[PDB]
């Protein structure tokens, strides 16, 4: 009802809110103890499949389960462990002196083999560290997570936009798309763009900016990209991120918190959507 | 709604005031998100591109990259417009007209196709502003779905000649009775390859490396034909599957991934959306208060959200 | 002087960033435009190349009798050797104002569609008006350039 | 060649011809406005706005309606013009760059076009790094700081040597002929005439027709440089000053009823900021109300 | 290069087709097109329409026109696939450059068991728009265009330049290169220029080698009696971080690639053979066996060569038989009473142009000859009316007449008819021959196949010199009298005026019907009878035709 | 929210009064959003569509196509459910019942058919009226577009019989999709004509299509185009399937059409697409089977 | 056939030669024919007296 | 359009074949589309029908 609240207890293994900013796009960690068995399902044959069986648990090794579950993903925690990955290399990696120096590199090492592992058995990405929101209040513990940071759609950037402004933690990301610009509202979404067996196995996060429909973003997946040589397939997945109601309130950063480039985002409509993955 | 605005920029006929009296509940494609904006963009002179006008698979591809919008009041200084796309937050399920010669159903998810039709042109004219008005018809989704791989196969047959004249016409629609004639006037090639080439390359990928023990069963479908009234009925008169009939090619690597499994999916992620890659989006339901299960041509239904 | 009891200076160095574009070779509209409403028969002595035919030794004798006849006919374009500066400003006497169109060419009335290295005598009749190129800067004509 | 013309200017010699140059100083005044006691209607209305709730209310706008209408058949209430502030825009060297915007077909030759590309843009202050995508704007650069004012354009006109001084020791139209809607007599064909049949002589500068063919005639160089349906530049927001001369479309747009002449000029709209570092041409959403006589 | 790769995807089809076949790259350079008649410039304003046909020598009909691709890049077009570019990298192989050109390959007619025929023709056209004025016809005979064998012993000196250049660059630019790059250039130094004109005058080729492993088994033999990953892979992480893809264009410029030089036999000009080794055309190391064979190219040369035959006409009738017992498609050029195509000529296709050449003009001058027996009376045909003094103008055509006849023919014998089948009469016979059929170019509207009203124009100079003003058909609609109408719709001077409306103006009109006009200023035309005096024989005619049409879809 | 009420009819047992007292939140099915309802409108038996009993497909037909409402509490004369399809976005909160799996923290889960779990749990029925509420069954988005595709892939080697398909892990828990004893025997004659609408759909398009483009690309951009990202794929498609299977435009593309028609009806029909969301607040983010779930209404 | 429970023929000559055959005209005649979700679609006529 | 039948009778397209067609021989007598009649006097009753 234009105002809600979502709770979540996890670890500060991962994210570590009070780490982090006041505003980041926050992921979740949805089926945090899988991925065994679905490393060695949907995959063809000539892929390994005992690899991820040990990947995330290395993973888990940087960070046993207990009751607090593995969850609450940050945004920085993909940016700088592809950093490496795709194309931003000293400007994407300003992201790895982020969180180095402020969360660990340690749970990014065993990470960065899992974005090389888990593009590998084909168990890609998207549908699993799915969308939570946009860190309201950090009311964990010491050693311990209990973060409210809510889903729920406008509620989030307006209860935060009466009053964390939405950065994009990076000028690499936010992909400024139409340079062909005009007036009206922004329609913010989710892509992960792959490279499979070019660049072995290549992962990519970054936000895209567009006043386009779900319709008219298909074909722009199409077109405007250079990583289309592959043939294994189903590349580039996105999801909603939703609706910036206003294109004047970009900006353009470099402080945040080590000096990383940012950009603040004011009031957004968080129309939570969905994910597509066929080609 | 979150309001959005659509002024009276320049003088009135004045029977014409009338006019956008009775376009109430019909559907303006605006190509933006604007809190106000001219009339100039909403006619079909801004559907018409660069010199030529679309076809209507080209109108159906300039109805993707445009947005929909709901007339909500009609002011004689401005047309309020609630934009489809975001602002469809309406538990007073703001109101939309059927413009269509088919009584829909109660429940139908409802698409919008451009005027095809025979009779039902939607054509309103503007002389004080030199505009030409085409409303699309909102029609129910299956009838919809049936419409658009006429239209494009007819355009098929726009490409190759080769047979005598004499082709079926596909201009003969059936809804429970109600023949129904559409117009074919013109295709444009473009719009036409353009569709056409998703329909190939969407076919390519749905087929996979376990799709292909499944077509060891073409013979059995025809041992259900002669025994059962399900499968006969099922089994198409004009269909190929009757005339393919007149084998694990073994390969077998590892035999561990589900390959019947893996069939069925990719199959579904492109053969499975062929109506809304080629179409538009539906977004629109038939969702009457009173209990009224049918809705009738010229009424004002509610409407609710995505299907 | 600027904004200041300050001075300021404008060379042509200046001009680097305005004559230096690749649109003072652009002039394809311009000979269309004028290539409507045709211009007759302007006796082409200087407007048409010969392609050469026989021996030198008796070139002059064929192109003596050649150019027997529209030679005596009219004036060649320029006359403008006898035309003081500003009276090509001026409207009466130059017909060939209209003509005069770019600093880094020429508009002149020349032969119409024979391939220029090639025949004798053209085909005196319609006429055509379509370009040369100025190569160097002393081909401005000298009521624009003073001796 | 424009080639060999940059690798004469740079060492210093004068290359058969000379120029002009068009440029547009803007002047802050403070305005002086009498009037007349009793010339204006002015009415009022009512005041109210419980509007959308944006959270933790709405807070309650009021605004009113009004309107008023010139009670008056003549020109009651005008104005003056008494002082001379601060020249906003400096009086300035800034030179023209024509490598701004996308508006001409290349050399063939490309070696030697991309030879000439930095050749020209090294440094200029209306110098783009990055060059042109296929939509948007040069994105001129930043100095990192500015001192006197907003910076001048001065854009560059072809002229013969041999003219008089005589023409420009008055305030006379710079293409070299009489070129607005004034001075036409109501033939609706005179217009166009003085402007390109050039069989005429000038209402101007009557003993004789231009003064600078290359400038005047149609197709000329100056006419294919700032002709708006040609539109060279359009992509680059470096406003022209000659863009208001040149225009066949615009000048031949006006009317030529005197009373809606004068009142114009006390209120037009410029094509000019006075919120740019640089002549920035006029951004589509924002009013100037400059006076502009030119 | 790829334009060479795209149109084996169109040799990726056929399967089983009417006949089995083969592919060709064949790289035109500059001078080969400029010596043909094809303007440089034009082309240089990368995929682009090729529009070919292939053509027997001895007897037979024609392909039709074959829509294919082209690459007219301007740069060293043998050392562009040698030393290709990368945008990041450019200087990634410094070369030596050369003239270049338009990258065609073109498919070969064979058998089963493939045996080619030589003298046999494929025959390009370059369309730079609709006109036939905007077309040229090229010739390539099977004995022009296919070597015995290829010289990828070129290859082995480029492959090992690759990897020290790979070892060249990380060296200059250091730390510069990614964590990919870094890695693959010493993986290539523990295994000058790159002038590609140097593989095409460096005297070395192919070779089956087992006759040159035994000459040096028992070589080496004496010398042990007295005595008594690999670099490619490494190659792909060299493209692939310095270009961050794969780019199969670049894929096939790493394996084995033959340049081979040779010549064409109609304007004394070179061209380049290629082959890969991944390609699926001629000379690829991944083919179908049953490729091509240079036994008539050895058969009907020896036997005449042996025997002194200069000419196989002349052979002797054991000699013909013989030959005829051994390749049985040769009973075209050797037994054949009239054949339409020349039999053993290398103008056999230009002979055949000729003389339809010469049979059309007779057709013309004998029928001008009909309708001005005698004295005529042609009174008028147009209304054209006149000042007073006007009529002066005219006592000068009364005088002036007689000498425009004469050069109209001379000059329709001073046109070369590859320049004459631009004209109107040459496609307006089409329009008529396809009516005893589209002809090419479509210069022909959509209504001049409707009435018999539809002529269709050419227009020659009155004075001067008498010469040709025009590159278009300019089709008039004519109407005792009869006023002129045009027709619906870069810039030529005079095409604006109707058809003897003006002094200094022959006006020449063609029909379907193919009775023509002669019009001349003031109204003053009549009809001829050029039916009358077309003797083009149909089995003759039929091989015209159909080089000279188009299906229209 | 919007509250809707359903008339509870006369005289039901105490045990008809407790079958109504184990269903507190539930999903119901409706046709009409009239503000006062009747339990006619609701049972099983007010699925019927051709004078026989519907199958999963005929259900998920209707599953498709009526209005899901989530009985909040539940009472004598009337049941009261605020409907899901009614309000705005993340707005009025309801509650569910769990079923085996989990239902994470997010995930918005999916109605669908009872007898992919067991057929005569969830049927729940009234003795003493005589009819039966067979409630559907709320699976989250992956899951529930997982386990659609495996009974008719294991429908298929029920068919024609001459791995095993049905072991199917979750992220902790291992999920015994056969409940073998009774219930698969029902299960192939319950998803039966639903097999032959995923097969018929195959047989015709992949049967066309090599009768389509082989007859397509000459009678250009897309033709060439065609195997650009089709390159060793669908020509080795055409070498692999074309070769063991067998090989007349006018009935083709009239066949064109109809195939296409009743693909536009299965993905209607398939994909069981998000209705509600599980995104809740305080929680310990993991649900369990018969504990609730505070659900809120818009994917 | 309207419905569609019957087992058909197992001949596909005499399957959808039957089939057509009543179809063909009837004023209950499923025209674009049984869909495997949908409606039989009855034709409706265009006047009714 | 006689792919339906007569609403008068619905066993039936029509009961004559040959004046009630599109382009039958009644409609191009009596319709006055044509008017092979009327320059005349004389009323053709069957006008309205």
């Amino acid at each position: 009802p234009r105002y809600h609240l979502t709770r979540q207890v996890t670890l500060t293994d991962l994210c570590q809110p009070n780490a982090e900013r006041a505003g980041a796009l926050l992921l979740a960690l949805r089926h945090p103890t899988d991925l065994p068995h679905l490393a060695r399902h949907r995959a063809p044959p000539g892929r390994q499949t005992e690899r991820l069986a040990e990947a995330w648990g290395q993973l888990l090794e940087a960070s046993e389960s207990g009751c607090a579950r593995a969850g609450l993903v940050s945004f920085n925690f993909l940016v700088a462990a592809c950093a490496a990955a795709y194309d931003a290399r000293d400007a994407a990696e300003a992201v790895r002196a982020h969180i180095t120096t402020n969360y660990a590199g340690a749970r990014l090492d065993r990470f960065s083999e899992c974005l090389r592992a888990m593009v590998h058995t084909h168990v890609f990405p998207h549908e699993v560290m799915r969308f939570f929101g946009g860190l309201v209040s950090w009311v964990t513990q010491d050693e311990l997570a209990s973060v409210t940071a809510v889903c729920s759609g406008p509620q989030e950037a307006t209860h935060t936009g009466h009053p964390v402004t939405i950065p994009a933690c990076a000028f690499v990301d936010l992909d400024a798309e139409l340079c062909l610009g005009g007036p009206g509202a922004a329609f913010l979404y989710l892509v992960f763009t792959y490279r499979q067996c070019r660049d072995q196995e290549l992962c990519c996060v970054y936000v895209v900016k567009s006043q386009l429909p779900p319709r008219g973003l298909e074909a722009a997946l199409e077109r405007l990209f250079g990583r289309l040589r592959i043939t294994t397939c189903t590349y580039a997945a996105f999801a909603e991120l939703g609706v910036m109601p206003d294109d004047s309130p970009r900006c353009l950063h470099r402080t945040e918190r080590v000096g990383v480039p940012v950009v603040i985002l004011e009031g957004v409509v968080w129309r939570p959507g969905g994910w597509r993955a066929c080609a | 709604c979150f309001e959005a605005d659509i002024a009276i920029p320049s003088g009135i006929s004045r029977p014409d005031a009338a006019a956008l009296q009775r376009c109430e509940g019909r559907v303006v494609f605006l190509p933006t998100i604007r809190r106000q904006l001219a009339l100039a963009d909403v006619a079909h002179e801004s559907f018409v591109s660069g010199g030529v006008s679309p076809d209507t698979l080209g109108l159906l591809l300039a109805y993707r990259r445009r947005f929909p919008a709901v007339i909500t009041r009609v002011l004689p200084t401005r047309i309020v417009a609630c934009p489809v796309d975001l602002g469809l937050t309406h538990a007073g399920t703001v109101n939309l007209r059927n413009t269509s010669p088919v009584d829909l159903c109660n429940g139908d998810p409802v698409s919008l196709v451009p005027p095809v039709f025979e009779g039902q042109a939607t054509d309103v004219r503007l002389e004080s502003l030199d505009l030409t008005l085409r409303f699309p018809v909102p029609l129910p989704t299956p009838l919809a779905r049936e419409i658009v791989a006429r239209l494009v196969a007819r355009g098929i047959r726009d490409l190759n000649p080769r047979t005598p004249g004499e082709l079926p016409d596909l201009n003969v629609l059936y809804y429970n009775g109600a023949r129904l004639s559409l117009v074919a006037d013109v295709q444009q090639l473009a719009s036409v390859n353009t569709e056409l080439r998703s329909l190939v390359l969407n076919m390519v990928y749905s087929i996979t490396e376990g799709t292909t023990l499944i077509l060891t069963l073409i013979p059995r479908l025809l041992a259900l034909s002669a025994q059962d009234g399900y499968v006969n009925a099922l089994l198409q008169m004009q269909s190929v599957t009757r005339e393919a009939a007149q084998a694990p090619m073994l390969m077998q690597d590892g035999e561990r991934r589900l390959p019947l499994y893996e069939a069925l999916v990719a199959w579904l992620a492109h053969a499975g959306q062929l109506g809304d890659i080629l179409a538009l989006a539906p977004a629109v339901r038939v969702c009457t208060f009173d209990g009224a299960a049918v809705v009738q041509s010229g009424d004002m239904a509610p409407v609710i959200r995505y299907p | 002087w600027g904004k200041d009891h300050q001075v300021l200076r404008l060379s042509m160095e200046n001009a680097v960033g305005t004559v230096c574009h690749p649109s003072l070779m652009n002039i394809d509209a311009a000979v269309g435009g004028v290539n409507h409403d045709p211009v007759e028969a302007a006796n082409p002595y200087g407007a048409y190349v010969a392609a050469p035919a026989g021996p030198g030794a008796d070139m002059q004798q064929r192109f003596l009798n050649a150019w027997r006849q529209r030679l005596a006919h009219g004036r060649v374009r320029w006359v403008a050797e006898c035309q003081m500066t500003a009276e090509q400003f001026m409207q009466p006497d130059n017909a060939n104002l209209a003509l005069e169109l770019h600093p880094a060419f020429d508009f002149f009335a020349g032969v119409a569609d024979v391939e220029l290295p090639g025949g004798e005598v053209p085909p005196a009749g319609p006429g055509a008006i379509q370009a040369t190129w100025r190569v160097v800067n002393g081909n401005l004509p000298l009521a624009l350039c003073p001796v | 060649s424009p080639v060999a013309l940059y690798h004469q200017l740079k060492t210093g010699l004068h290359p058969g011809f000379g120029f002009t140059v068009v440029r547009q100083d803007r002047f802050v005044t403070e305005n002086v406005l009498f009037s007349e006691r009793a010339s204006e209607a002015y009415f009022l209305g009512q005041l109210q706005v419980a509007r959308h709730e944006t959270g933790g209310g709405v807070n309650f706008t009021l605004t009113q309606p009004r309107g008023n209408v010139d009670l008056g058949v003549g020109y009651t209430a005008v104005a003056a013009t008494g002082t001379v502030r601060n020249p906003v825009t400096d009086m300035g060297n800034l030179p023209q760059n024509f490598y701004l915007g996308r508006g001409a077909p290349p050399l063939l030759d490309n070696a030697a076009a991309v030879y000439l590309r930095n050749a020209v843009v090294a440094g200029n202050r209306l110098g783009p790094a990055q060059p042109l995508p296929v939509f948007g704007c040069a994105q001129v650069p930043r100095r990192a700081g500015m001192d006197h004012g907003q910076d001048a354009v001065c854009e560059f006109i072809a002229t013969p040597v041999a003219t008089d001084i005589n023409y420009f020791r008055r305030p006379c139209n710079p293409r070299g002929r009489a070129a607005g809607g004034v001075y036409a007599g109501d033939k609706e064909g005179d217009v166009i005439a003085l402007m390109y049949d050039h069989g005429q002589s000038d209402p101007a500068r009557p003993f004789a027709a231009t003064a600078n063919p290359w400038a005047s005639q149609r197709f000329s160089y100056g006419d294919l440089l700032y002709n708006g349906a040609y539109h060279l530049n359009g992509a680059s927001p470096v406003l022209s000053p000659c863009f208001k001369f040149f225009t066949a479309a615009d000048i031949t747009a006006k009317h030529r009823c005197l009373e809606r002449l004068i009142v114009e000029t006390g209120s037009a709209v410029s094509t000019a900021t006075a919120a740019s570092d640089v002549q920035f041409k006029r951004p589509p959403g924002c009013r100037e109300l400059v006076e502009d006589p030119c | 290069m790829n334009a060479h790769f795209a149109n084996e995807v169109q040799y990726d089809l056929t399967r089983d087709p009417s006949s089995p076949a083969s592919l060709i790259h064949v790289i035109i350079s500059s001078e080969c097109l400029a010596a043909a008649g094809v303007p440089l410039s034009a082309l240089v304003r990368a995929n682009f329409r090729v529009e070919t046909q292939t053509r027997a020598h001895a007897t037979g009909d024609c392909t039709p026109w074959r829509s294919a691709f082209a690459a007219y890049v301007p740069a060293d077009a043998v050392g562009a696939i040698l030393a290709p570019v990368i945008p990041a990298h450019p200087d990634l192989l410094p070369r030596v450059p050369s003239a270049g050109g338009l990258f065609v390959s073109l498919p070969v007619a064979c058998d089963a068991q493939g045996v080619y025929d030589p003298y046999t023709v494929a025959a390009l056209r370059l369309a730079w728009g609709p006109w036939a004025t905007c077309a040229r016809v090229l010739l390539f005979s099977y004995d022009e265009l296919v070597p015995p064998n290829t010289r990828y012993a070129a290859d082995g000196a480029r492959l090992m330049r690759l990897c020290r250049h790979f070892c060249r660059y990380v060296a200059r630019l250091g730390a510069a290169a990614p964590a990919a790059a870094t890695e693959a250039a010493a993986h290539l130094s523990l295994g000058p220029p790159i002038s590609p004109e140097e593989q095409l005058t460096a005297p070395g080729g192919d070779t089956a080698t087992a006759e040159d492993v035994s000459i040096t088994q028992e070589n080496e033999e004496i010398l042990a009696l007295v005595q008594r990953r690999s670099l490619v892979e490494w190659l792909d992480r060299g493209w692939e971080a310095l270009a961050g893809g794969d780019r199969p264009d670049w894929l096939w410029s790493r394996r084995s690639i033959s340049v081979v030089l040779r010549h064409h036999y109609g304007t004394k000009q070179r061209f380049v053979v290629v082959s890969y080794e991944n390609s699926v055309a001629w000379g690829g190391r991944r083919a179908r066996p049953p490729r091509l064979s240079s036994e008539l190219a050895t058969a009907l040369t020896e036997a005449c060569a042996a025997e002194r035959v200069v000419r196989p006409h002349q052979l002797s009738p054991a000699a013909q038989t013989a030959l005829l017992r051994r390749f049985p498609a040769l009973e075209g050029p050797l037994r054949h009473p009239r054949p339409v195509l020349q039999p053993f000529d290398i103008a056999a296709e230009v002979a055949f142009v000729a003389r339809i050449q010469i049979a059309c003009l007779r057709a013309l001058g004998h029928s001008i000859r009909a309708a001005l027996q005698g004295g005529p009376r042609i009174f008028q045909r147009l209304r054209y009316d006149f000042g007073p003094h006007q009529s002066e103008w005219l006592g000068e055509v009364t005088r002036r007449f007689p000498v425009l006849l004469e050069n109209l023919m001379r000059a329709l014998e001073g046109t070369a008819p590859d320049a004459f089948f631009h004209t109107a009469y040459a496609l307006a016979v089409l329009a008529h021959l396809g009516g005893q059929l589209v002809p090419l170019s479509d210069d022909i509207p959509a209504r001049f196949a409707d009435s018999d009203a539809h002529y269709a124009f050419d227009y020659y100079s009155t004075s001067g010199d008498t010469l040709r003003l025009t590159n278009r058909p300019i089709a008039v609609v004519i109407d005792e009298q009869s006023k002129c109408r045009f027709m619906e719709g870069p810039h030529r001077v005079c095409e604006q005026y109707l058809p003897g409306e003006s002094y200094a103006y022959l006006c020449l009109g063609f029909n379907r019907r193919l009775c023509g006009l002669v019009v001349f200023p003031g109204g003053f035309a009549f009809t001829i009878n050029t039916a009358a005096y077309l003797s083009l024989a149909d089995p003759v005619a039929r091989a015209v035709g159909l080089r000279f049409c188009r299906g229209a879809a």
